[PDB]
């Protein structure tokens, strides 16, 4: 007897590359994010428990208990969604992007590999630095290792998850490929990744990670659907028919706000009348599909029209740096930040470039190539530097206003 | 030819007429839907007039007065409403499809159009409906639709066949690629306006033709299709359109151009 409701929580799925992030997500939802991941993947699932029987196994994905023991229709707890991040060292930029929609995450370490892999460390300290603390570790490719190997590693993961903020960060081996043990993971995520409270009084603010022209080639101007802007709500809640604006909006140099009305609200295959935090919405707008196609409005933010939002070109940042540059094979020490340096400031789901203009103990001023739309005074920011051809995360901070 | 089942047109009626002669103190038009019954269009009733009041243009007009006694008629193109000018215009292409068919079916059956309009079209008229739509069903369904109407069975087949493979070897396609951008909050409506404003009443001016489509092929790149009977009315219609777009657009906050 289940209901059709939009996702309650967003759970990122990070990890070194090819350790099987998308597969695990496909083992929990049946859906897969269309080879290697390049753009953030997305999937939804209803999560229910079997009142009448034994857990892990008691955690149902569909309204059915006649799967292990018996019959009363299991009870609905929530509909969760995942943010399937890429893992290739080059796409780091886009995971941080996704990290800003994460309410909790699932680091995925490959059993059949030397645990501390470059991206395994990066995604790990990346979460800690950001705030995504509700973590669950998942040893995954067990189906192809020694019963001692996969246990020697568990040791290391256990070792690693020590000094850090990963106190009891569960480690659950699974076999995303054979969907083995996924039951306990649901037991896990249904315990450690608890849906957060959402004050809907706050000013509606959505982070955009996608936008596209829905119109199939050949659609007559007659039935042209307006552009769709895909994102994730961080606070408050939007509803169809609202006057909204996209920031920094379209560019001219400057960036003047793109205004529109919420034509539609959709989550997964079903259409709703309102959207709130958790889950990934597709805001249907009445604007020319051109403005929002490939993914033009990625990194923007949507807020109701006539909202007080600073769109800065220059931004002050109270920061901190990592002692080493976990991410390159070589753990090279992070060099001080030098003025006139070009850095990659990742803010919200947006990623931007800017040349450091000022540098003090824990505060730097960046002149961005593109403005950022600052909706709060805490906007977490992560800083990457182009260490060696590839962009590496060397620190983080807070944007001040 | 479109023989009518009446001598004169009902007063206050609308109908496609064609300008046959322009004189000083007036102009004789010709009522198509009535064997080309000559009516009179007096200046006091008219209103670039150079293109409406043309040598052979086909404009739609109201039937001012009808003198059943002298059997003469006067019409006006001013009294015709903007509503009556669109609705009673779609009737044209339909009544213009029925025409070409019969003029061909008969030409083939070494018969006459009047014979083609009294047995076919006139009878399909009883079976409620533009005889052209009752034929619409025939080709798809079966020649059982006509026979039930009482359409002498000399036409039935000659019709069906001649109806299908007609537009084919009578069809030509012209198209252009344009770019349409907007920043308007409802710019998708403005595009659904500027297009359906520029692509308006075109079925009369650049005249007749067969079909027009405007679609999205890319994001801002759209295409326009003008498939008609006369190859040489290609751009004629396509150019006016592509221009109408630019004009209305370059004036409706919608940026439009050709590739
Ligand atoms: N034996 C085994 N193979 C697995 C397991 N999970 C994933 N694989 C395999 O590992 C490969 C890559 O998996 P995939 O899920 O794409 O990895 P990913 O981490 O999401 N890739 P990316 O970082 O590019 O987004 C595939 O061939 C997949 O079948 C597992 O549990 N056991
Ligand atoms: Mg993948
Ligand atoms: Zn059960």
């Amino acid at each position: 007897a289940w209901p059709k409701v939009q996702p309650e929580v967003n759970i990122g799925v990070v990890g070194h590359v090819d350790h099987g992030k998308t597969t695990l997500v496909q083992a929990i939802t049946g859906i897969w994010t269309s080879g290697m991941t390049i753009k953030l993947g997305y999937a939804e699932t209803n999560i229910g428990v079997c009142e009448s029987c034994k857990k892990p196994e008691a955690y149902v994905t569909e309204p059915s208990c006649k799967s292990c023991g018996s019959d009363d229709e299991p009870k609905f707890l929530r509909r969760i969604s995942f943010i399937d991040a890429p893992g290739h060292e080059v796409l780091m930029a886009t995971m941080l992007s996704g990290a800003a929609l994460m309410d909790g995450a699932i680091l995925v370490v490959a059993a059949n590999e030397p645990f501390p892999q470059p991206q395994t460390r990066e995604h790990f300290v990346a979460l800690g630095i950001i705030g995504v603390k509700n973590l669950i570790i998942v040893q995954n490719k067990v189906d192809v290792v020694s019963k001692e190997e996969a246990l020697s590693q568990y040791r290391q993961i256990k070792q690693f998850t020590k000094g850090t903020w990963a106190e009891n960060v569960p480690i659950i081996p699974v076999s995303a490929l054979h969907k083995i043990n996924i039951d306990s993971l649901i037991e896990g995520i249904e315990e450690y990744i608890k849906t957060p409270y959402r004050d809907l009084s706050q000013k509606p603010v959505m982070l955009v990670i996608r936008s596209f022209d829905v119109n199939k080639p050949g659609t007559q101007f007659n039935e042209l659907k307006g552009g769709v802007i895909g994102g994730s709500i961080i606070q408050g809640l939007f509803k169809v028919d609202q006057e909204i604006k996209v920031l920094p909006g379209l560019r001219v140099v400057s960036y003047e706000p793109i205004f529109t009305k919420i034509s539609s609200i959709r989550f997964g295959d079903e259409e709703f009348k309102e959207a709130k935090p958790g889950g990934l919405v597709a805001i249907g707008t009445y604007l020319d599909p051109s403005l929002t196609k490939a993914d033009n409005l990625l990194g923007s933010i949507i807020t109701l029209a006539d909202a007080e939002v600073p769109v800065l070109w220059n931004i002050r940042i109270k920061y901190n740096l990592l002692e080493r540059v976990v991410g390159a094979k070589e753990m090279l020490k992070v060099d001080p930040i030098r003025a006139k340096e070009t850095l990659m400031l990742s803010v919200g789901s947006s990623t931007t470039l800017g040349i450091v203009t000022s540098v003090k103990k824990d505060e730097i001023e960046v002149e961005l190539r593109r403005p950022v739309a600052v909706w709060s005074n805490n906007i977490r920011t992560v800083i990457s530097r182009q260490i060696a051809g590839r962009w590496r995360m060397i620190g983080w901070g807070l944007v001040e206003i | 030819m479109i023989y009518s089942r009446s001598k004169l047109p009902s007063e206050g009626e609308i109908l496609i007429a064609t300008v046959k002669q322009v004189f000083d103190y007036g102009s004789y038009v010709s009522l198509d839907e009535y064997g080309g019954l000559q009516a009179f269009l007096p200046w006091s009733e008219v209103s670039n007039i150079r293109d409406v009041l043309k040598e052979n243009r086909k404009v739609i007009v109201k039937v001012i007065r009808v003198d059943r006694r002298k059997g003469t008629v006067d019409v006006s193109l001013k009294k015709v409403t903007d509503d009556e000018r669109r609705k009673k215009n779609l009737q044209w292409k339909k009544i213009q499809r029925l025409d070409k068919i019969l003029e061909l079916v008969s030409q083939k059956l070494k018969l006459s159009e009047k014979d083609a309009w009294e047995q076919v079209a006139w009878k399909l008229e009883a079976k409620y409906g533009d005889p052209i739509t009752a034929i619409e069903k025939a080709v798809k369904e079966g020649e059982k639709i006509l026979i039930d109407a009482g359409v002498p069975e000399i036409w039935v087949k000659p019709l069906l066949e001649e109806a299908s493979k007609h537009a084919e070897e009578r069809k030509v396609k012209m198209s252009g690629l344009i770019t349409v951008r907007t920043n308007e909050p409802l710019g998708v409506e403005k595009i659904k306006e500027v297009i359906s404003k520029a692509l308006e009443n075109i079925e009369q001016d650049y005249e007749s033709l067969l079909n027009i489509k405007i679609y999205t092929i890319g994001a801002p790149r759209y295409r326009v299709d003008v498939v008609g009977t006369n190859p040489k009315e290609a751009s004629e219609a396509l150019n006016q359109i592509i221009s109408n777009l630019i004009k209305i657009g370059k004036e409706e906050n919608v940026d439009i151009s050709v590739v």
